[PDB]
């Protein structure tokens, strides 16, 4: 680069393991993945609409901070936070949203 | 004639050095003038050349045009005056007679930000939504059109007002509108500059049922933007927002039209779109084809916007050595607090860094440019109060920013006004003639009581409320220098070839600074605050620097008691011009403002709480928070209407003052709620009358600095890493 | 020193209201040409610019003094009593000198030719005018009267009977069209109302509560003179431009002295034109008018601004119950202000610039006559007489809205802002209509 400097590299531990993310966090992750693509509009939308309704992620009057934590790149698993805005390749961002879809499949 | 547009293009390459033909003096909107008659070693000798008193008592934000010696300036209530640019004598005037019953359908004052010139005609938009062309010489009406289509969806609530400056590209007048603060569907329309026929239209948000609108945005809306808008939410009824009211750029180098798309409607992301989707073409920059209006590219600066972070701020085009190679780029400083450099041709994201303090994101993604949201910033999803910096007024606003190629610096007037965001209790509830933001109106606003929580909140708000001017260096993406001010809401910037930058301050001072180190060089008291950007031009061969002065806008209307931290000011609207050998002087004026009057002593306590609530949702937007006016509109505490139930209802419920801007509120409030508002106002007046009278008791007759909360001792410029 | 003298002369000229009646509508300042109606014919204001041919450029100090104090031109003929020289005869020597300096140096010389009066030759002779001054204008000592012990009251009396000429409008005129009293020693006729001048009536300035300033406070008078908007009155008609052109430029000391002198005048008998409101009119208007034509017109056109009890809004909409302008015997000014509205700029204590619409086109003559009768006999008002449609139609032809142009010249206050159109679906009638 050495042009007008780019934004600094983000800090966090990327990962595609979705063992104990818990609902309304996978729903947030799929909200992050339906936008910006990396999965689809047809196989990610059924997960988002159905994971946020069965487990009441939004509810229009309720909180669930776990939705916001996941609308960004963050998700918790086994007492550890992983960041999806890492994985600068953008090909690891994909197959991580796909992994999230796979993990949400038994949840629905 | 001269084939206008060719002249405006040549204005970027040294042609027409003494004219201001466009909103930003050129199609690049750099607001840089090659006139060096007034320079650093000389500007200190500047004197007032002439002045002209305007016939309005509200804010003046217009940018006058100057064509070969005639100044066309648009004023409040969308009035237009053509004056002699050398002597300031009124050549002619025109007023479109904007109806007074729509004044409450505009977010923030009845302002007019500018006009356009083409082929011997001057074009401007009226506050009620009309585009009008007049003969540049005689001032007679050529044509007038209504820019809001009667058909199409536009949502159930259609609060459309026009206050921005139109731009003309290849003989096509481009104009947008505003009103997403109330609920509206944003679009930009291009009309023929000669006959007024509608050439094309571009909708910035998809229609509720994904059906064709017959416009030029159909394909991109039905194929790309619609899937990003939830599945069912308040955007189908309110409109979705995305109004284009400030920025409308034409680039002849790339032959494109750049639109700065505004915030969503309602602000509440969960209410608007279930908290799902990117809400495409919302808070973004959209470049389209100037001929057919077809979409070319886009860049979303603020996905899932919920803090009123509009991308409508000024868009500028420069040439920079990107990666050691010259490249035509777009620079942007929107409300969210990030300076963006993107590619003008393809729209590719190049870089972005915060030019002021922001706590809603940990920078941007280096690979996409999407913000790295902090989870707590999405208050709508978390359902918890969020202290957002920048607030709803953003780090940058309609105030113009300038560029200097001599110093290669971008001068930005920046501000810091935090806001507490919290969702509206009980779910979304849209009100007729009220701000349908979808947030809690009880949580916003400050109090003057003795509650320790309120005292701490007010102290913190005054601590982190700031205003300054930053000389950003795009090559380094770092501030070269800063000029501090007492408070926010100052005027725009103007840069000339004499290495001098001009700006009007909120305390009523017109200032000229060095463009290399920011040293103060010239100061002049204008008897009223300046919120409009200065322009410079030549007449009869000599250079003039002119600006419109007048106190107004959303900030004094809303923040009230804390809106005068920069110093005491009232509204004395006029247009002033300085020359190197001016010999004029401003006549004295009354600066007492609205003085207190003793109120009635009887009020009901049981109607206090809800009454306050109602005042915060219907009347706070114009008469100030906590019933304290900012100095432009009447203070309700000293008004004679709240002295009785019948008079108060006939003024508020029936709109007895509709001819001046007070519209009826019986379409959204029952008489009991209006009576509750009256009781709250009476209680506030009884609480604050003695304090206001004591404050105004001094030699000058205006409240002292301590009462106005002006900041003694200089405050640090925020920058990143700290407020 | 010369600049100070020019400024003092300008202040005295504004104090004497020279510019208001010596400028034609949309004309050069002090260039004359204003049409002044007279029972004999129509007179025109002479230009008083320092122009040596048209104006008074060749006038010496002695000629200026003779013209002001005795109404004698440089020619030697006597001016018409349209010149307030009976009142200007009280001007002190210093004030006359300052005004002479201001008019010879501070005024831009305009070259407009004085229009001749359009009076038939037998009645256009100028010799009888001097006999009028001899018969009806007594000799007056120039300056402050050396009999009032209080200096403030003496200054106020000098202002009222000197530079300012209130008796020209507020004092009834006798058979010779002369004021029946030039001072408070004349009797109860001093400042006791007047005949309609330009279809406007100046009410009594005496102590009677129904029509005079009996219910007015000294601060009320000061604020009304300074800005024209108090919580129980609002300026209009000829007073409007008297305040806009002359009185708003007075110093606070001068206004306070004038108010003190006005309040200190000898007591005058009370009138019977005002009574006690028992709520009958308010109940009638709350019902809906129920067959009263005046009540129906008031409800559909006027009750929105002036309330059902005729009290209006403090400092925004003046009351109609107990208002002396609505109370006076002659209803000419009432129908004039109903037919033609009035725009008032915002003040420090009265914000939100207000505007009466002119109802000359919205209502017919019968409707406006009915509403005038209703307001004259409502909320305890006991004004005498009845107004017919013929009087309304006479007033609609001979009459025009006030200029509202003096509010926007050389003033520290706000401009008189014109009102925006209400809209396509606006109505003053209530929702039930
Ligand atoms: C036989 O006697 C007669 C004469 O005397 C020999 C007279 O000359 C006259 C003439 C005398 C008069 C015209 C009466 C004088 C009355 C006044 C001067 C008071 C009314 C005038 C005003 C104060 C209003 C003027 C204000 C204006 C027009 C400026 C405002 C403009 C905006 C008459 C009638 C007569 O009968
Ligand atoms: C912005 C569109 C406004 C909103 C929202 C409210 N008011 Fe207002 N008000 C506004 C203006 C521009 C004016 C001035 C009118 C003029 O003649 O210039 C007013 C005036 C009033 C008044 C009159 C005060 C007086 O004259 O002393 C009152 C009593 C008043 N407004 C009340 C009021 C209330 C209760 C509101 C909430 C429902 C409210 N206003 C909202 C502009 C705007
Ligand atoms: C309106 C009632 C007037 C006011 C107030 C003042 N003047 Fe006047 N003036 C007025 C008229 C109608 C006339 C002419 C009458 C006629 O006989 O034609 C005048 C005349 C003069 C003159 C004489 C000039 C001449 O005719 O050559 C002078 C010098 C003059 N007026 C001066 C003057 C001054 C100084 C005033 C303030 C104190 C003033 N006038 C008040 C009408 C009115
Ligand atoms: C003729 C042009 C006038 C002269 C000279 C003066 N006044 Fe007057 N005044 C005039 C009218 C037609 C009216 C009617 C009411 C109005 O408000 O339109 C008035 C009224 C007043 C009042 C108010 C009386 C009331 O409301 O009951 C006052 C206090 C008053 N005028 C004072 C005043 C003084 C002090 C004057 C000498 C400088 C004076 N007026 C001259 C018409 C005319
Ligand atoms: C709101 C727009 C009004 C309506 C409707 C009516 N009136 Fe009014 N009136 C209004 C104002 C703001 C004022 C002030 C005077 C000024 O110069 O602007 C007035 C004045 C009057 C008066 C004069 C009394 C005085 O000025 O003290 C009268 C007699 C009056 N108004 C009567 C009146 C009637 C009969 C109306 C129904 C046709 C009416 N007004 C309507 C405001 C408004
Ligand atoms: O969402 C909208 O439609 C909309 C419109 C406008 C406007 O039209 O000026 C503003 C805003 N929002 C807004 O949030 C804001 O801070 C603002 C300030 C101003 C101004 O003129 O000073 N307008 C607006
Ligand atoms: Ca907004």
């Amino acid at each position: 680069e050495q042009s007008p400097p780019p934004p600094p590299a983000v800090q966090g531990t990327p990962g595609k393991d979705f063992t104990g993310v818990s609902p309304a966090n996978l729903a947030g992750i799929m909200n992050y993945c339906v936008e910006q693509q990396y999965v689809s509009y047809d196989e990610g939308n059924p997960v988002l609409y159905g994971l946020s309704e069965k487990y009441k992620a939004t509810e229009q009057t309720v909180g669930n901070f776990d939705y916001a934590l996941g609308t960004a790149g963050y998700f918790d698993s086994n007492g550890k936070r992983f960041y999806l805005v890492a994985y600068t390749n953008e090909d690891d961002r994909r197959a991580a949203c796909h992994a999230a879809v796979k993990a949400a499949q038994p949840m629905l | 004639q001269e084939d206008t547009g060719t002249a405006i293009t040549s204005s970027d390459n040294g042609g027409h050095p003494g004219d201001w033909l466009s909103y930003g003096r050129s199609y690049s909107e750099q607001r840089y003038s090659p006139l060096d008659q007034i320079n650093t070693e000389n500007v200190g000798k500047l004197k007032l050349a002439w002045h002209y008193d305007l016939d309005t008592n509200r804010g003046q934000e217009g940018t006058p045009l100057i064509v070969n010696g005639v100044m066309y300036a648009t004023t409040n209530w969308s009035k237009m005056k053509a004056l002699d640019a050398a002597t300031g004598k009124l050549l002619w005037s025109y007023d479109p007679k904007v109806p007074g019953n729509i004044a409450d359908r505009g977010c923030c004052d009845t302002v007019s930000r500018g006009a356009a010139y083409w082929n011997g005609k001057v074009y401007f938009g009226t506050f009620d939504g009309r585009l009008i062309a007049l003969d540049a010489k005689t001032g007679k009406l050529v044509w007038s059109v209504y820019t809001i289509p009667k058909e199409a969806q536009l949502g159930h609530q259609r609060s459309y007002t026009v206050d921005g400056a139109p731009r003309i590209a290849k003989g096509k007048v481009l104009i947008g509108n505003g009103g997403a603060e109330f609920g509206a569907r944003g679009f930009v329309s291009a009309f023929d500059a000669e006959t007024g026929k509608l050439d094309w239209r571009f909708f910035t948000v998809p229609n509720p049922e994904n059906k064709p609108d017959g416009a030029a945005s159909d394909d991109i809306l039905m194929s790309k933007a619609y899937p990003t808008w939830g599945k069912n939410g308040a955007w189908k009824q309110q409109g979705g927002g995305g109004t284009v009211w400030d920025s409308l750029v034409y680039d002849p180098v790339t032959d494109l039209v750049y639109l700065g798309v505004g915030n969503g409607s309602p602000w509440n992301y969960k209410f608007r779109s279930e908290g799902k989707g990117d809400n495409l073409f919302l808070g973004s920059i959209v470049a389209i084809n100037p001929d057919t209006g077809k979409y070319v590219w886009h860049f979303q600066e603020t996905p899932m916007d919920e803090w009123d972070y509009t991308s409508v701020q000024q868009i500028m085009t420069l040439d920079m050595p990107v990666n050691g190679e010259m490249r035509h780029v777009i620079v942007h400083a929107p409300k969210n607090g990030f300076f963006y450099i993107i590619d003008a041709k393809t729209g590719k994201f190049i870089t972005g860094k915060p030019y002021t303090y922001e706590n809603w994101a940990n920078g941007l993604d280096p690979v996409t440019g999407r913000p790295n949201y902090v989870p707590d910033a999405l208050w709508t999803l978390t359902g918890k109060p969020w202290l957002g910096i920048p607030g709803e007024l953003g780090g940058h606003n309609f105030a113009a920013m300038a560029y200097s190629p001599k110093t290669k610096l971008v001068y930005i007037p920046a501000q810091q006004i935090p806001l507490l965001y919290d969702g509206q209790k009980g779910g979304f509830k849209a009100y007729h003639d009220a701000w349908n933001l979808g947030l809690d109106m009880n949580k916003i606003g400050l109090f003057d009581d003795n509650d320790p929580e309120h005292v701490a909140a007010k102290k913190d708000f005054l601590k982190v409320l700031k205003g300054w001017t930053v000389a950003w260096d795009p090559e380094k993406m770092a501030p070269a220098f800063t000029i501090n001010h007492k408070g926010p809401w100052n005027g725009g910037l103007l840069a000339t070839a004499g290495n001098v930058i001009f700006q009007g301050l909120a305390n009523g001072e017109f200032h000229a600074y060095d463009a290399t180190n920011g040293n103060d060089l010239y100061s002049f008291p204008a008897q009223s605050a300046i919120i409009a950007p200065p322009v410079t031009y030549t007449a009869n061969g000599k250079q003039y620097v002119a600006v419109e002065v007048g106190w107004g806008g959303i900030y004094p209307f809303l923040y009230g008691g804390v809106a005068r931290t920069s110093g005491w000011t009232v509204n004395h609207s006029r247009v002033i011009a300085f020359s190197l050998d001016g010999k004029d002087s401003l006549p004295p004026k009354n600066e007492l403002g609205f003085t207190p009057v003793k109120p009635v002593p009887t009020y009901d306590e049981a109607r206090q709480k809800d009454g306050y609530f109602m005042y915060q949702t219907f009347c706070s937007a114009c008469h100030g928070d906590n019933a304290i006016s900012g100095g432009v509109l009447p203070d309700l505490r000293w008004s004679g209407a709240p002295r009785g139930r019948e008079s108060f209802y006939k003024l508020v419920g029936r709109g007895a003052l509709t001819a001046y801007g007070m519209d009826r509120f019986d379409t959204s409030m029952t008489p009991e709620q209006i009576e509750d508002i009256r009781n709250f106002i009476v209680k506030r007046a009884n609480e604050s009358y003695d304090d206001e009278v004591k404050a105004r008791e001094n030699s000058t007759g205006v409240p002292n600095d301590q009462f106005l909360n002006v900041p003694q001792s200089t405050a640090d410029v925020p920058t990143a890493d700290h407020p | 020193a010369d600049e100070a003298l020019i400024k003092r002369g300008e202040y005295v000229a504004r104090l004497s209201d020279c510019i208001a009646c010596h400028t034609a509508l949309h004309g050069q300042p002090y260039a004359g040409g204003l049409e002044i109606k007279s029972p004999i014919g129509t007179i025109y204001s002479t230009n008083i610019t320092p122009d040596p041919e048209h104006g008074i450029g060749n006038y010496t100090l002695e000629d200026f003094t003779k013209a002001l104090r005795k109404g004698i031109r440089k020619d030697g003929a006597t001016v018409y009593p349209a010149m307030p020289y009976p009142e200007f005869a009280r001007l002190s020597d210093d004030d006359i000198r300052a005004m002479y300096a201001f008019f010879m140096h501070g005024v831009k010389p305009v070259a407009l030719q004085n229009k001749a009066p359009d009076i038939s030759w037998p009645l256009s002779m100028r010799w009888p005018l001097g006999m009028w001054r001899a018969m009806f204008v007594p000799s007056m000592t120039p300056g402050v009267d050396k009999s009032i012990s209080d200096p403030e009251v003496a200054r106020g009396e000098y202002l009222v009977n000197g530079p300012g000429h209130c008796g020209e409008c507020h004092t009834p005129r006798g058979f010779g069209m002369q004021v029946k009293a030039y001072g408070t020693a004349g009797g109860n006729a001093y400042l006791a109302g007047g005949a309609p001048i330009d279809n406007w009536i100046a009410p009594s300035l005496r102590s009677n509560s129904d029509t005079g300033l009996g219910r007015w406070s000294e601060d009320d008078i000061v604020t009304f003179l300074k800005s024209g908007r108090i919580d129980h009155s609002a300026v209009f008609g000829g007073m409007a431009d008297v305040v806009a052109y002359s009185t708003q430029h007075w110093s606070d000391d001068d206004l306070r002295a004038t108010a003190k002198y006005l309040k200190s005048m000898p007591a005058v008998p009370e009138g019977k034109n005002l009574g006690q409101d028992d709520g009958q009119t308010t109940a009638l208007l709350n019902k809906g008018g129920q067959g009263n034509a005046g009540a129906e017109v008031y409800l559909h056109n006027c009750a929105i601004c002036h309330m059902n009890d005729g009290t209006g809004v403090n400092r925004m909409f003046p009351p109609l119950a107990g208002n002396p302008v609505v109370i006076t015997d002659d209803p000419t000014s009432l129908a004039n202000v109903v037919a033609f509205g009035g725009i008032l700029p915002p003040t420090n204590s009265a914000p939100s610039a207000v505007a009466m619409p002119g109802f000359k086109n919205h209502l017919s003559d019968q409707e406006m006559a009915d509403v005038v009768n209703f307001m004259r006999k409502g909320w305890g008002n006991n004004a005498p007489g009845t107004v017919s449609a013929s009087d309304i139609q006479k007033l609609r032809t001979t009459g025009a809205p006030v200029s509202t142009a003096g509010w926007n010249v050389s003033s520290k206050g706000w401009m008189a802002y014109m009102p925006q159109p209400y809209g396509e679906d606006w109505t003053f009638s209530p929702q039930t209509h």
